[PDB]
């Protein structure tokens, strides 16, 4: 079999198969609901637009981000995002694909616990693992030492790694990110 | 025997001569083999066994003494010159060597070895291959027909006609020892039984592009040539198909110090054709170029001038025109100039940009590409992420690896396209019914400086041997069920598969190397440490290396069917990587030359492919081997072994160590070892009666009464209904008591 | 054959074949252990860095000297030091090489006995000898009389020798040495 690498991130979900040179699916992590009434009868509009499709109907939807700063705040929306990623984007059954997930440092333990519970129960993934953003970023850079500054849309954190050994007491986190810049 | 004409002597000796040679002095008690220093063993007479000290007088007159624990009996006269090694009363490693030696002394070229066939190339013309023998041989079954290739060929033909299944022949031997002419005469035999000229005309293109000079052989072949000879519905020759497998790419870029590269480059540099040199702007000095100068510059292996001329003539008389030949020549020249590329790290940035561009300019002109576009692609590969394209950064090491991978891939595609063109030209419009396969592969080469390529070759040979062991076991079980003598059902595969599982399976040496080359900071010491941590003591085949006679280096040693083989880690990591560049392939597809055809394709359910970076030579090899085994296993196999008699051209003389090495690499010792653990000696009750009933002068009851009086233990024999099986010790005891009886 | 002259000392192991002008291998006598966990997988870090290697990884290791004041307090660490000296720095198997060891005057007898036992058992050296660090120093000076003051890193001592006859009742030992100066 083959492993599946999904990165929820913040503001952009990116997923693909392991061993690939770039994620196959990249799309905003947005859940939209219609705020108007709807007069035409027979079209049968769906009650929730998820993913990049919500961008197309941006003008008649109330876009909501399931996560504020790394932490998931709307679990149902996150389940919808994961279902869309697994079915409508990769078109694969997670019943036979181990899943690698990415999670930022210094976060509530309940977050990881609920993530793993959802993955194991709702989708019945055979196995799964959770990793830190900084370690992966260092992996991709072809380096074994150095301090990595990861600044996404949710949170900006610095992690120093020396000879493959982390320095937990020196890890720094700051909530300033792209969303605050947009605001 | 009169049917075999004047070739009868070589094919077999007359029964009268056999009887005449049977009687000669031999004392089984003290005529046993003795270890030797110059050779593994010598024929010598032991004066007496004075405790742990013995005095053996050999043919050379030496009186050396040897330890008593490594003495072993010798063949009696009545079983000398035996046709089949399976029937030898005492199965021993040098006994087969000496029997073959004395058989070639009498010029017995062909010998049975149970499931194997031993054929030593004679150095003089013989009448055995006269077509009259071929014409008059038809109508004889393998059992009565004395040893020769025609026997197994006819047996396989009969199987394909009657059992209605595909058959395959596997030939093993060193190139240049007569393999080519052996294949020629085999195909001639098939034609007689019903395109030999076409095959002969097309070979030069193949060995010209597939052979290179090594220490052992000056014309060593690497790729796994394979030929399927098809037949018609009515069992008549229809046409032939040719395929290639397991072509090595590492030889293109990396060469050992005392070895050359493929003959193509050296042949191209021949000065007898100045037009190609001047129109390709090729530097006439091989030293200047980087790819070739690393290895040995030149040897007196074969004169490249006339060989190149003959290859060009063969291409000219082939179906395609000269523009295509110019295309291959210019593409080979382009492959030659990729080594002149140079790159310098940017002063203010990590990315490295080129310094010189004249070589790049001329190369791009050659392929009809743009130098600027190629340099941008090499320096800044484009990659598709999601729905948008982004540029990737590359350092000097990554771009060098990418250039090497591109050269290797383009060469491989050229060779594959050439093979397809040759197959299409050879193809005739006859229907393709069941075929007969012919497989030629490199042997279990052994050096004192074994490396990654040797590891791959040895692994392929070990897999082939394991297949052979499984096939022989199946045949043995079939014979046992036919005879109703069925015991020891344990299969003979896992014993050799234990070493195989330490190579291809996850956490094996190959998998560990594949993972390690991915790690950004891997080094040879770390790789060795990981191997030692994961295999020392934990596995039954990985062990420490051994230092003898001041060998240059040894890192680890594996136990194979051919013995202990040590490998050198150094250099493996750098050459394992094969990272291809996608944008360069796209540019090639956009080219204005024929090259786009070879690179035409390269890299609702959502299957995932493999990343360019995640490309290693080791994996492809494995994959190729698998796609070969999934095919070769579909046909009934047959085995042919070719053994060189001596290093020198002088006929008759032999070098025992060379024969020992050939036997060890051919797996004959493995066959005899597998046979001896069971009951290799099987005799009919009629022969046993007429030869041994005089022992107790006076058929189930008679045989039981006779054996009960010989103090034969129950477990030393198997009592059957058609044949009776004896152990070697039983035969020796019977011989001794016959000698004392008379 | 040849003899190995190992001088454990304290804080600096120096060794080399007998008859050489100068010692062949000199390196600090420290054992380093990683005090962090390690995030990067697949590197396969060793659990103990011994000798000069530990000097290059000071920032992610805790260093312990196996010798406090002449005597050996951590026998496993000293065994590791000896193994590294024999198999890496010199790359010579001790199976066929006698060894000469040195130690300071007035040391516990258990130290010497255990050193001899370890050397005969673990490494199986054909033979070994033990000497005082002062008499060898006197030899090296081309003298036969006088007093020798051997101020090493662990212990300092004065040993008077006249005409090759040592005077045990006048040997003086003081525990002040380079380590105390560093502290
Ligand atoms: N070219 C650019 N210039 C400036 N900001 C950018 C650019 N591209 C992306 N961004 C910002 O980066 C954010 C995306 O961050 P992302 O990498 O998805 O974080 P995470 O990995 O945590 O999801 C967006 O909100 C956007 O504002
Ligand atoms: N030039 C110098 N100046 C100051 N201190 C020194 C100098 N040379 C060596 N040392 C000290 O000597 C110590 C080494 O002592 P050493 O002779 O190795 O003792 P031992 O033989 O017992 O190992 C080191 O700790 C170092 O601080
Ligand atoms: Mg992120
Ligand atoms: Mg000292």
């Amino acid at each position: 079999t083959t492993a599946l690498v999904c990165d929820n991130g913040s503001g952009l979900v990116k997923a693909g198969f392991a061993g690939d040179d770039a994620p196959r699916a990249v799309f905003p992590s947005i859940v939209g609901r219609p705020r108007h009434q709807g007069v035409m009868v027979g079209m049968g509009q769906k009650d929730s637009y998820v993913g990049d499709e919500a961008q197309s109907k941006r003008g008649i939807l109330t876009l909501k981000y399931p996560i504020e700063h790394g932490i998931i705040t709307n679990w149902d929306d996150m389940e919808k995002i994961w279902h869309h990623t697994f079915y409508n984007e990769l078109r694969v059954a997670p019943e036979e694909h181990p899943t690698l997930l990415t999670e930022a440092p210094l976060n509530p333990k309940a977050n990881r616990e609920k993530m793993t519970q959802i993955m194991f129960e709702t989708f019945n993934v055979p196995a799964m693992y959770v990793a830190i953003q900084a370690v992966l970023s260092l992996y991709a850079s072809g380096r074994t030492t150095g301090i990595v500054l990861d600044s996404g849309d949710g949170v900006t954190h610095n992690v120093p790694i020396y000879e493959g050994y982390a320095l937990p007491h020196a890890i720094m986190r700051l909530d300033l990110a792209g969303r605050d810049l947009t605001d | 025997m009169a049917v075999f004409g004047a070739a009868a002597p070589y094919l077999r000796k007359s029964e009268k001569e056999r009887l005449e040679a049977q009687t000669r002095p031999f004392d089984l008690k003290k005529d046993v083999f003795v270890p030797d220093d110059k050779q593994e063993f010598v024929k010598a007479k032991i004066v007496s066994r004075e405790g742990g000290k013995v005095t053996a007088e050999t043919e050379y007159g030496k009186t050396v003494t040897v330890k008593e624990d490594q003495v072993m009996q010798q063949n009696p006269p009545k079983f000398d010159k035996i046709e089949d090694m399976a029937m030898l009363t005492f199965l021993h490693e040098p006994a087969v060597l000496y029997n073959l030696k004395d058989r070639y002394g009498s010029w017995m070229i062909y010998t049975y070895s149970g499931l194997f066939c031993v054929t030593v190339n004679p150095y003089k013309w013989l009448p055995v291959y006269t077509p009259e023998v071929v014409a008059a041989y038809r109508g004889k079954k393998r059992s009565e027909a004395p040893p020769h290739i025609f026997s197994i060929s006819d047996n396989a033909y009969q199987y394909m006609l009657t059992d209605r299944e595909n058959q395959s022949i596997l030939i093993t031997g060193e190139s240049g020892a007569g393999k080519t002419v052996n294949t020629k005469r085999v195909i001639q035999y098939f034609a007689v039984i019903a395109l030999e000229d076409q095959i002969i005309q097309a070979n030069p293109a193949l060995e010209a592009f597939g052979n290179a000079k090594t220490v052992r052989n000056d014309n060593s072949s690497r790729f796994g040539k394979f030929i399927r000879i098809h037949f018609g519905a009515t069992g008549k020759l229809a046409s032939a198909d040719i395929e290639t497998y397991l072509l090595e790419k590492s030889r293109v870029i990396f060469q050992l110090k005392a070895e050359r590269d493929y003959h193509i480059f050296y042949q191209i540099l021949s000065n007898k054709k100045p037009e190609l040199l001047d129109m390709l702007l090729i530097t006439n000095n091989p030293y200047d170029y980087a790819f070739i100068s690393q290895g040995e510059t030149t040897v007196a292996s074969i004169d490249d001038a006339e060989e190149l001329m003959a290859t060009d003539n063969a291409f000219d008389v082939l179906g395609f025109t000269s523009e295509e030949k110019n295309s291959m020549y210019k593409l080979t020249g382009a492959i030659m100039h990729f080594g002149n590329m140079k790159f310098k790290g940017g002063g203010g940035g990590g990315g490295a940009e080129p310094d010189g561009t004249e070589e790049a300019d001329k190369s791009a002109y050659l392929m009809g590409l743009n130098s600027a576009d190629l340099l941008k692609g090499l320096c800044h590969p484009r990659v598709k992420v999601g729905n948008e394209y982004v540029t990737k950064g590359q350092n000097v090491q990554q771009v060098i690896y990418a250039t090497g991978a591109l050269a290797k891939a383009v060469y491989e595609r050229m060779f594959n396209w050439m093979v397809t063109r040759i197959n299409a030209t050879l193809e005739t419009k006859q229907p393709r019914q069941y075929f007969i396969g012919v497989l030629d592969i490199a042997g279990f080469e052994i050096f004192d400086f074994n490396s990654f390529e040797q590891l791959c070759i040895n692994f392929t040979n070990e897999k082939l041997q394991q297949f052979f062991n499984h096939h022989m076991f199946v045949l043995e079980q079939e014979e046992y069920k036919k005879e109703g003598i069925e015991w020891t059902f344990i299969d003979f595969g896992m014993d050799l598969q234990a070493c195989i599982d330490l190579i291809e399976k996850p956490m094996g040496i190959m998998s560990i190397l594949e993972e390690e080359c991915m790690f950004p900071k891997a080094t040879d010491m770390t790789f060795k440490a990981k191997l030692f941590d994961n295999h020392l003591g934990k596995s039954a085949n990985f062990q420490k290396p051994r230092n003898i006679k001041g060998k240059p280096e040894a890192h680890f040693s594996l136990i194979h069917y051919a013995g202990i083989v040590d490998y050198n880690i150094i250099g493996w990591l750098q050459k394992n990587k094969d990272p291809l560049n996608e944008t360069v392939v796209g540019l090639y597809q956009k080219s204005s030359l024929k090259l786009l055809s070879t690179l035409f394709a390269n890299y609702g359910k959502g299957k995932a492919k493999k990343g360019s970076s995640f490309q290693t030579v080791s994996a492809l090899h494995r994959e190729n081997l698998n796609k070969l085994m999934t095919n070769l296993r579909s046909t009934h196999p047959h085995f042919v072994r070719c053994i060189i008699p001596n290093e020198t051209k002088s006929p008759g003389v032999m070098d025992n160590p060379l024969v020992m090495h050939q036997l060890r690499c051919n797996g004959v010792l493995e066959g005899i070892r597998i046979c001896r653990k069971g009951f290799p000696n099987r005799i009919l009750y009629g022969d046993f009666r007429q030869r041994y009933r005089i022992l107790n002068p006076a058929s189930r009851k008679g045989a039981e009464k006779l054996l009960s009086s010989l103090d034969i233990d129950h477990n030393q024999y198997k009592f059957g209904h058609t044949k009776v099986f004896f152990k070697a010790g039983l035969l020796g005891l019977l011989e001794e008591m016959r000698d004392e009886r008379l």
